[PDB]
Formats: structure tokens, C-alpha cells, sequence
DNA sequence: GAGCGTACGGCCGTACGCT
DNA sequence: GAGCGTACGGCCGTACGCT
């Protein structure tokens, strides 16, 4: 027996709660959904990198299906796919070879017939990963380890942005110009009271991979203050003598399919719902970039047509900015400033563990090289011990015992080749020793000094900024 | 898609419905095929609480469940034309599996109330997925009635009922995530 | 000239697809009874360890793994093809372990490869048994990043055991399956008379063993395919007439033909009778389960004879279907028919070569490993002496040229002992060392004589056919009527 | 599934057959959308060769050719109404593209024989190595295959109309025994 | 006959929130 | 509205030879 009420309130919330905090909502600190994070994290596993090269779609595909991601081979592909469109993603964090589709909304061709590998970005999300940065956890079956989040060491929530339809709520994150986000969160470390109007200085608005225009600081501004706010986007067009003229549209509105937006216009015309328009051609080419071509009747107002067009197609579109990311494991709305605070604080987090492991791992290095250094000074000793020795495991107690030894210092000793005898191996071993002490005070003034940390990053992540900072696209247009 | 039983006396017939051919197949083998039919569905089915009653009908998941009852639907509805007297919902024991059984649920609530009044609804639970299971296992933890653990679905309050459907499947998204968010751990 | 003769185009063309199709898609080797796709797939479950023993992994990381490093086609074409080597019904000796849907008698597909797991059946240890042991010659794959083998070990005559159907160019192929305990019986028969008949070797193989057993009609056909590579075998499904209460009867039918749809074959019996095209049937109802088995219930009118119903059953339903034998493999790399003799043979000259190879290559390391324990003996014996040159030597070059001076040593052997670890000087390790050299002497010997009397190798041969046919041997299922 | 040039002047118009929508995206964006037009097909095509007259006509592959051309067939067939000078048959450099190739080939010449003989239909040669067109990018694929600066087409050149009308029967005819009886003799 | 079994391919539904 | 992007799903064509 089953009361209905009871079953539709637990039944619904184990769904929506499922879709919310493991599908649709991208973490705040790497900005990755589930199967974003999974598909990258199985490209490092089989060491998938940008020098090595491009393996099969439905290898990779198969492998995290396998091993993270127990769901469908179209929702996994068709999540790589978006991530190596250069207009989709601004900084696409895997490089595609074959059609992974185009701005028309042809889709990318069947899993067989492409390959992939990381972009050289992608190693900065990943930089760290096995340096005991971030937590990991079991997969689904239990038989993996999968990491609850990426290092993400440049912020790729706001960078690339994120779009996802939930239960009770959605997330639409646009993506921004990776130079001003950098400027930002350097502006933000170094004065936590910063006003988000302060930071705006920094991140002028969004920076979409398919440039065109934005209309206003008005719905920026909203959106960076409140988490929402509508943004108005901009074909770029102008109006030229073709002793009658043409609009020419070279950059279209981010996420609108230029396929789409042509048959609309046509369907205008055909409807007879627009006036003025004598043909609609699409004359782009990858060696002209993007251009539709309006002609407009001889003696018809040119600029009219374009302002009817942007009133009745989506050669004019809002972006609904609803900035709705996981913090903590629970969806919030957050500003501008919550979301390069969490950022930041991630970053901290990670540079300090990443720290606290390489100071771990170098004194238990430096623990075994001061067993083997004690063996190589008393070696003829250590000899008869073993040979007197009747088991590995006597031979273990009669050194530990006669030689003051801990148990992985034994286990060193015995696992040393005769090779390691000669003059030149022990200078070697006091070298490699000498250089860890001074490997091991490093680490140990930046656990000492939260600020010497801080010096550090900002050096890092201007070396991030050369190498991979560019141009902003989208025009800001004020007034 | 659907794979009646011999039987043709509702009163011992019984209808397993199921995610897809993954679990139908498995399903079809373990069944006792003179008492236990199954209809296969084609995964997310229509939230008939937000749809149109134009698209409802023209569903073809939603036909094929009306045919295979062979009740009809609001008015029209009729128990004693019904050719199961066990209409059993058996979903995954994950998320998406939870959903489906909210959907078909709201389903049965909106245009079948009588089946459920009735006690004819009821809920498999299987022991990742039934889809991944072998027949032999599946029959013997969850379609065999000497050792299966079926609920039965009881509609105590039709006021707080109307509210629930309403609130967790209907078109006002503030309700359902008020809810969502009250009712987090 | 970019000219090109559209009678030179179609001709180079279409002999490139069809020569293509013929080696490397649609016909099976004689040795291992596999096609490309078949042994990719095995060979990368081996790749992967995803043995008996370890747990079932998804069908779509497989599938991606093959189709990345041997296997440049569909996924589809890759995982329907290890969906069958999983079906008991499909397989008389299955070479996959299925977990989750891979389909019925009733054709229902097998879910979609997201929804599945799979591994290695034990007797696909037997397939690939000394793949490892340079028994097989490996070659590059389609990209030249990975090595795949030409062909499996194949330490059972698979071919023959599990059968084969293909479609080709200019030729297809049809090979029943069969008892691998009267294979195994044929094949030792063989390899003690070279000259042995068909007829003789039919004391052993009685005929094709079908894995969805049933009867075969007469040895007619069989005895015509044996002979020859072709010829046709009726099988008929195991029906008998019982009587169901009230002096009213029906036919029960608990076995099918091979390769028949029982959902199908239901199907159009119903519709003959919807069709009035089959007098005296009252009801149709298939009451399989996995507790019965197949059953399939055909109730009969009073008045009506069930015999002669039964009869007209198998006139005007695939109830009683005929198998086409088409005996054509891969010999040398070239489409040949081949009768029964032909198959044991080429597959017996298989296991000679797979076991001559392993004990060549068993002799080799033994031999390598004899001369290095030699090394390690003179160390452990002189251990003071060895290490006293190894601390005053300044490099590891200058200690490898002193100890090889020194102590009469090979390259290889001084190389062992500067890798040699200190845990070997204990007193229990001296001991463990001359005992292994002392069982490596014993076996060099074995092996020498392998190789030097074919009568002895042969015999190996024999052996090792026998413990197989002692471990994974059954039953017949498909009787044949006389 | 056809997406055509912008020109309507057929002698400098040029039309490419592609196995599926994988090497249809890769090609439409590699083009010059100016001259060259796409047909991407759905696979292997009807043997026409082996099929009865009814099937040919009804086939979707079929029609959507004879469409894109605008030429008719057969006796109907007229060489001035081409809307593409070129017709070029574009398949993957693999096993299944020969058989694609053929099958095309069978078609055009027992349908629209006049189409060879004029010279209007070419084969592409995309480089080798790749798997096919749909795993090429289209940036190489426009430099190698569809550049006229660049590639290298081959033009389909009818010599013996006796000799071709008994290589086709013999390939794609419906009698095995000649069809076996050639790959024998020409194997290796 | 029609469909057997490797190969080349394609096309349709559903939930969810926001504008 | 209608479509953004992860999720649950499904269904059809073609070659090839032989019975
Ligand atoms: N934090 C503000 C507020 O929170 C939630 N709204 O819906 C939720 C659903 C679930 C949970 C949750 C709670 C505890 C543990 C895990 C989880 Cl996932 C939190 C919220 C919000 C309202 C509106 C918009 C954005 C955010
Ligand atoms: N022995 C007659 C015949 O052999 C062939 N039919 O088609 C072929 C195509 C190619 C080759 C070949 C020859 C030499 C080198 C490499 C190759 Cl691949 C042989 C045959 C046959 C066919 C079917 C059944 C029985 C016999």
C-alpha cells in the first residue's frame, strides 16, 4: 500500500533534486556540468593531449559511457561536439577533426566518422588534477574514480558561459572576454570590498564567440548586479551601393542558427509582412566569413527595411541572463562579484593542497634518500645483515633493528640494485637529497604566508593572460 | 509494441509498463505470458497536466495505453471495460525512472481516477537498472507473485491530490520550486 | 589528361570492393572459423582483460575500443555481430558472456550497446590460449598505430563448432555448427590416418549439432555436404500430439529449426488460419517460458486428425525448414569450397604450427632465462668479489666490462647482475635460484624433444585437443532420424 | 537534401555526390556555394542494373538526382536542359566508396548515357588516409578535392559502347557465374 | 519467397524554464 | 512563442548470394 500524494512529493523531488545538482546546472568553480567534466577527465585519462594524436569520437564516447557517465552516446557526443565549436564556445576546450557541424545547425557527422583531442586550454583545467587538488569520488558502479571538480586554473563559468533547462529553475550564463575576467578577479584579490561597478572597469559585458553587438549597459549592468537581466544582441549590418543599395550582415546574434534566421526573412517577403526586399542571398565561405546579402528596391529606405528586419526577426535577439550555477552542491543565483569570489576562492584552495602534496610527497622522498644515504655509508654491514638473513622479512627486522631504519627505508635498501654501489651513483643521491631541502623550505614559506601565495598566483595567471588572452568581439555600444 | 496475455479474464491479467525495448525484451522473457502482458513505452512520455488535450490525444504512447486498458478516458471512462485489473508501473530504480512514474501517474490521475480509486494502479521495485537485469532474476524479485513486492496506490485526500499534480506537474514554475527548495536534504 | 575510361573505373573499382569483401569482411578463416570483425572484437576483450574471471564491462566501451584500434566501420556493424557471439540460440558454443537484453528466439534486437555488458566466455580462453607466445603472426592495423593478430590460436576447430553465414561477392558461405566432443573425435581420427574417408570420419561427426537442437531428416543431405561442400539438410522443429482433455487433442512444439523466428513462424501459422489456408485449428497460444523451455500450443478441432494437421504444418511453415551448406572459408587467403576433410585438415595443420611455434618460442626464453640464472649463480657464489669490482668501478660501464672480464661473463648476464636487488642475497634466494635453473634444465630437454620428433609434437597436439574436449565437450542436441 | 549553387548558368555550375550528411556539412562548408552545388545520398544506391523499371522511378535517391540535374531520363533524356556541366561523384577513398562508385556509374550509364558521352560527369580524388569525407575538416578538403586551382578530377571518358555494355552486365548484371568467373580471373 | 549477416546510410518523439 | 542543452527514448533505407 502506497499513499498517492506520498509517492508523486518523494518520486518528483528525487528526480528534480537529480537534475539540479547532477545534469543541467554547471558547478561554479570549473563551471562544468556533469558530462562536460566526465567527457575532459576521460581525454586526460587516456592522455588524449594536444601534442599526441586525434583518437576516435566513439572511443572516447565508449570510455566515459563505461567508466563516468552511465546515460545516453548521443547526450555525451553531442556535449564534446558543442565544446569544440569555435561559435559556441569562446575558449572551445576540445579540437575536433571532421564536421562538427556549422552555424547553419547542421549537426556534426555520426561519432564513426570524427575524431578529437584537449585544446591546449583544456590543460589549464585540468593542470593539477593529480597533485591531490581537488576530491574525488566514486563513479556509479563503483568500480572508478571520477573528480567532483576540475582544478579550472582560468574561469571558464563566466569565459565559456553555460545554458541548461532544469526542474524548478534554469541557468543562462553568457560567456565573457577571458583577458577582462583575469583583470577582474586580480582587481577583486586585491580588494575584497570591490563594487561590482568597479569590476565593470574590468568586464566591459559579455565577449560571445560570434561577435556582433550589444545595444546598452543597461541589461549589463542589471544582470552583474541582480544575476538577471535581458541583453539586447545585434547583427553587425550595414547599408552599401550595390544605383540601388544592399544590407550586408557579416556577424549574427549569439546561439541564433543563420540557416533559421535566412528562412524567416524569406518567409517575411514570401508573406508579404516586410516591404522593400528584392532578393535574400547567403554568399558566406570560410575564406569571405560570414555574409547575407538584403537587396532592397530602387528608391525603397534602406535603413527602415533594416530597423523592420531587427523588429521582426532574430537578426535582433534578447540574451535572458539568469545566472544560476551550484555553490556549495545547491543551485544560487550570484552576481558578477559571488562568481569570482567562489572562483577565486577555488583557486586558493587549489594552489594551497597542490602545495600541502608536493611538500608530502618531498619529504617521503627525502625520508628514503636518508635511508639509502646511511646504506651506501655503511654498505659492507648492510650486506652481511642481508646475507645472514634467512627471509626478506628477517632482513627487514635486522636492519630497521640494527640501523635505527623505519620499515619503507628497509624496503628501500632491499629494493636497491648493486648498480647503485658505484662512486658517481652516491654523489647523485646527496645532489637529489640537497635539492629537496631546499624544494621542501619553499613549499613550507608558502604554508606559512597566505600573501607569498597570492604573489605567486598573480605570476601564474599573467602567464595564463600572454599566452592565452585575446581580443573582445562584441561591440558595447553606448547609448 | 504491446505483448498481451492468453488469459481474456481481467480479474487475474496484469500489465507491466516499462521504459523501452531494453526492458521489454527482458520482461517478455521472464513473464508468466498466460496472466502477464507488457506494453513497452518509448521513454518521457507527454506531462498531460502542462499539454494541450489536442496533442494528448494524438499522442501515440498515450493511445497505445488507452487501447491496451480498453477503458476510454474522462467521461467516457469505464472500470468494468477494463482488460487488467493490474496496471503495473515498473520504472528503473533511478531518477529518470522516478520521473516516468510521476508522468504516468499524473496520467492515470487526470484522465483514468476511477483505475486508481479502484486499486487496479500499482508499483514494481525491482532490487543499476531492470533494463541491465537477466529474465530469470527479474521474474523471481519482482513479476513473480509467490515472491515480487508490488504497492498498491491509494488516493486517500482528492483535494490535497489536485494540489500535488497541480504544484509538481503543472505550467507555475514558483510552486514547484518553493517545493523543491522546503523539502531539500 | 585528368581522363579516366569509365570501363577501366568500374572494373578497378568494383574488383576493389569485391576483393575487399571477400578477404577481409564476409568469409571466415579455416584456421580460427572467424571473420575480421569477429576476431577484433575477441582480440580486444583480451586487450582489455575483460576475462571470465574479472567483472562485465558496458558494451559501448568495448565497441568504442575496437572500432578505435582494429575496426574502422559502424558501430552497429561491431556491436550485432558481438551480440550474436553472446546468443545461445545464435552460438552452439558461445564466445561472449552477455549481461542485459541481447535479444530472444522471437527476434526482438538486443538493447542498445548504452544498456549492456559483456566479457569473455571461458572457451574464448581456448581462441586465444598462446596468443602471446609468437604462435600467430601480428600485423599492422588500418592506421599503423596498432599491432592485431592475422588470425587466433584458435585451440578448438571453431569454425566447424560454432558455424558461419556471410554474404560476399560472388559467393556467400553456410556452415551449420556442430558437437564439439565429435569434432574433437574427428580430428584425432585424422591425425592418426592422414588418408581417412569422409565416410569414416562420419563415425565420429554424425552431423551438424544446432544450438536450438530439434531432428535433421536423414543423412541424405548431410552426408552430400561432407562430400562435396554443398548440399541441403531439412530440419524440422520437435513436435509431438497429446491429448488436452474432453477426447480433444494438440500439437506441442518445444524445439524450432536454426535460424527460424519463433515470434515470425507463430505468425504465419495464425495467418493461414485467418486465411482459412489450414483446416482443424482452434487455437494458437506460445506458452514459452524460461521455466518450460520453448513451447509453442496448437489446439485441434474434435472431429480433426492432429497427425495429418501436423504434416501440413511442415508443408506450409517454416515448422520444417531446410539448411543450405555452403562450405566456402579462407585457405591461403583465397575463398575456397571445402568438404569435411578439407576444414579438420587445415585446422589440424593450424595446431601443429600454433604448438611447434610455442615451443620454439618456450625454448628461446628458457634458454635466455638459463644463461641468465648461470650469471646470477656465479654472483651469488662470489658475491664478495662482485661487489668489491662493482664499488671500485667509477660508471656502470666500466662495471659491466669488469665483471665481464673478471668473471667470464656474457653482456647480458653482467646487465642482470648490476640489476640484480639486494633481497637476493638472503640465504633462502641462493636456494630458489638453483632450484629454478634445475626445473629449466629438465624443461629445455622437454622441449628439445618436441621439436625433433613431429611424432612427439603431433602427440602434444593430441593431448591437448583431448583435455579441451574433456572440459568444454556436451551432449547433441539435434537428433538425426535414420 | 540538396543544397544548390547561387548561378543559375550551368556551364560554369558544378554539382558533388557525397555517401551522407557526414561528408554533405564537411562539403557544403568547404565549398564555393557561387558554382558548386551538394546531393548528399543515403548510402549505397539501387543497382538499377539488377532492379525492375517500377522500383527505379519510385527509389528517393533516384528521383532526387534526376530532380537535381533536371535532364529526364532515357528516351525524355535532353543534354540542354543540365543545370551542372560538371556532375562529380565524390566518394570516400575506402572499399565501399569503389562500390558507391559503381553503382552510380551503372546508373548514369544506362540512364543518361549522353551525360558521359558529353563529358559532364568527373570523379574527385580526395586524398587517401583519411577514413572518408566526413573525417576530413573542410578547409583541406576545399584545398585538395574542390579547389579548381588545386584539385585533380578525373573526367569519365566513354571509348567502346559494346565493351562498357558487357562490363556492366557482367559487374552489376543479376548473373553470378560471370560476375565470380571475372574476380577469379583478375584476383591479385 | 524472404531474410540470413556485415557493410554504407538516414529520420522522429518526450521533459524541463525562460524569454 | 520556441528554442537553448542535457537527459529518457525509438524507427527506416541500401548491397551482396543463396535457399
Ligand atoms: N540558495 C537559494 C535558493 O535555493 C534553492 N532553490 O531551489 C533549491 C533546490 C534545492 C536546493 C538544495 C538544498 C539543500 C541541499 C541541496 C540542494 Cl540542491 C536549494 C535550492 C534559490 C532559489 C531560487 C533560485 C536560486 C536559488
Ligand atoms: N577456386 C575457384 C574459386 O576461387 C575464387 N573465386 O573468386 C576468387 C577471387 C579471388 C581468388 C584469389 C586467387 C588468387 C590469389 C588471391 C585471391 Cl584473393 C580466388 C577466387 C572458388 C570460389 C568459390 C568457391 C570455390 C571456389
Amino acid at each position: 500500500e502506497r499513499n498517492i500524494t506520498s509517492e508523486m512529493r518523494e518520486s518528483f523531488l528525487d528526480y528534480a533534486m537529480s537534475v539540479i545538482v547532477a545534469r543541467a546546472l554547471p558547478d561554479v568553480r570549473d563551471g562544468l556540468k556533469p558530462v562536460h567534466r566526465r567527457i575532459l577527465y576521460g581525454l586526460n585519462e587516456q592522455g588524449m593531449t594536444p601534442d599526441k594524436s586525434y583518437k576516435k569520437s566513439a572511443r572516447i564516447v565508449g570510455d566515459v559511457m563505461g567508466k563516468y557517465h552511465p546515460h545516453g552516446d548521443s547526450s555525451i557526443y553531442e556535449a564534446m561536439v558543442r565544446m569544440a565549436q569555435d561559435f559556441s564556445y569562446r575558449y572551445p576546450l576540445v579540437d575536433g577533426q571532421g564536421n562538427f557541424g556549422s552555424m547553419d545547425g547542421d549537426g556534426a557527422a555520426a561519432m564513426r566518422y570524427t575524431e578529437a583531442r584537449m585544446t591546449k586550454i583544456t590543460l589549464e583545467l585540468l593542470r593539477d588534477i593529480n597533485k591531490d587538488t581537488i576530491d574525488f569520488i566514486d563513479n556509479y558502479d563503483g568500480n572508478e574514480r571520477e573528480p567532483s571538480v576540475l582544478p579550472a586554473r582560468f574561469p571558464n563559468l563566466l569565459a565559456n558561459g553555460a545554458s541548461g533547462i532544469a526542474v524548478g529553475m534554469a541557468t543562462n550564463i553568457p560567456p565573457h572576454n577571458l583577458t577582462e575576467l583575469i583583470n577582474g578577479v586580480l582587481s577583486l584579490s586585491k580588494n575584497p570590498d570591490i563594487s561590482i561597478a568597479e569590476l565593470m572597469e574590468d568586464i566591459e559585458g559579455p565577449d560571445f564567440p560570434t561577435a556582433g553587438l550589444i545595444l546598452g549597459k543597461s541589461g549589463i549592468r542589471r544582470a552583474y548586479e541582480t544575476g538577471r537581466g535581458s541583453i539586447q544582441m545585434r547583427s553587425r549590418a550595414v547599408i552599401e551601393e550595390r544605383g540601388r543599395q544592399r544590407i550586408v550582415v557579416t556577424e549574427i546574434p549569439f546561439q541564433v542558427n543563420k540557416a533559421r534566421m535566412i528562412e524567416k526573412i524569406a518567409e517575411l517577403v514570401r508573406d508579404k509582412k516586410i516591404d522593400g526586399i528584392t532578393d535574400l542571398r547567403d554568399e558566406t565561405s570560410l575564406r569571405t566569413g560570414v555574409r547575407v546579402v538584403i537587396d532592397v528596391r530602387k528608391d525603397a529606405n534602406a535603413s527602415v527595411i533594416l530597423n523592420n528586419l531587427y523588429k521582426q526577426t532574430p537578426l535582433q535577439t534578447s540574451f535572458g541572463v539568469n545566472m544560476i550555477a551550484l555553490v556549495n552542491g545547491r543551485p544560487k543565483l550570484i552576481n558578477l562579484k559571488e562568481a569570482l569570489v567562489h572562483y577565486l576562492e577555488h583557486q586558493k584552495t587549489v594552489v594551497r593542497r597542490r602545495t600541502q602534496y608536493n611538500l608530502r610527497k618531498a619529504k617521503d622522498r627525502a625520508h628514503i634518500l636518508e635511508g639509502l644515504r646511511i646504506a651506501l655509508d655503511h654498505i659492507d654491514e648492510i650486506i652481511s645483515t642481508i646475507r645472514e638473513s634467512d627471509t626478506d622479512k628477517v632482513a627487514m627486522e635486522s636492519l630497521q633493528q640494527r640501523f635505527k631504519l623505519s620499515e619503507k627505508q628497509a624496503q628501500a635498501i632491499l629494493d636497491m640494485r648493486l648498480r647503485r654501489l658505484t662512486g658517481l651513483e652516491r654523489d647523485k643521491i646527496e645532489a637529489e637529497y640537497n635539492e629537496l631541502l631546499n624544494y621542501i623550505s619553499e613549499l613550507e614559506t608558502i604554508l606559512a604566508d597566505e600573501e607569498v601565495l597570492l604573489q605567486l598566483v598573480r605570476d601564474e595567471l599573467t602567464e595564463i593572460r600572454d599566452r592565452f588572452g585575446d581580443d573582445r568581439r562584441t561591440e558595447i555600444q553606448l547609448g | 509494441k504491446l505483448a498481451d496475455c492468453s488469459s481474456k479474464s481481467p480479474e487475474e491479467c496484469e500489465i507491466f509498463l516499462v521504459e523501452g525495448d531494453s526492458a521489454g525484451g527482458s520482461t517478455k522473457s521472464g513473464r508468466d505470458s498466460r496472466t502477464q502482458a507488457i506494453l513497452p513505452l518509448r521513454g518521457k512520455i507527454l506531462n498531460v497536466e502542462k499539454a494541450r488535450l489536442d496533442r494528448i490525444l494524438n499522442n501515440n504512447e498515450i493511445r497505445q495505453m488507452i487501447t491496451a486498458f480498453g477503458t476510454g478516458i474522462g467521461g467516457d471512462f469505464d472500470l468494468a471495460k477494463a482488460r487488467y485489473h493490474k496496471i503495473v508501473i515498473m520504472t528503473d530504480a533511478d531518477v529518470d525512472g522516478a520521473h516516468i512514474r510521476t508522468l504516468l501517474l499524473t496520467f492515470f490521475y487526470r484522465f483514468m481516477r476511477p483505475l486508481i480509486e479502484a486499486g487496479y494502479v500499482y508499483i514494481a521495485q525491482p532490487p543499476k537498472g531492470l533494463g541491465e537485469m537477466n529474465a530469470d532474476q527479474l521474474w523471481e524479485t519482482t513479476m513473480n507473485p509467490e515472491h515480487r513486492a508490488l504497492l498498491q496506490v491509494k488516493l486517500e485526500d482528492a483535494i490535497e491530490a489536485d494540489q500535488t499534480f497541480e504544484m509538481l506537474m503543472g505550467d507555475v514554475v514558483e510552486n514547484r520550486r518553493q517545493f523543491i527548495e522546503d523539502n531539500a536534504v
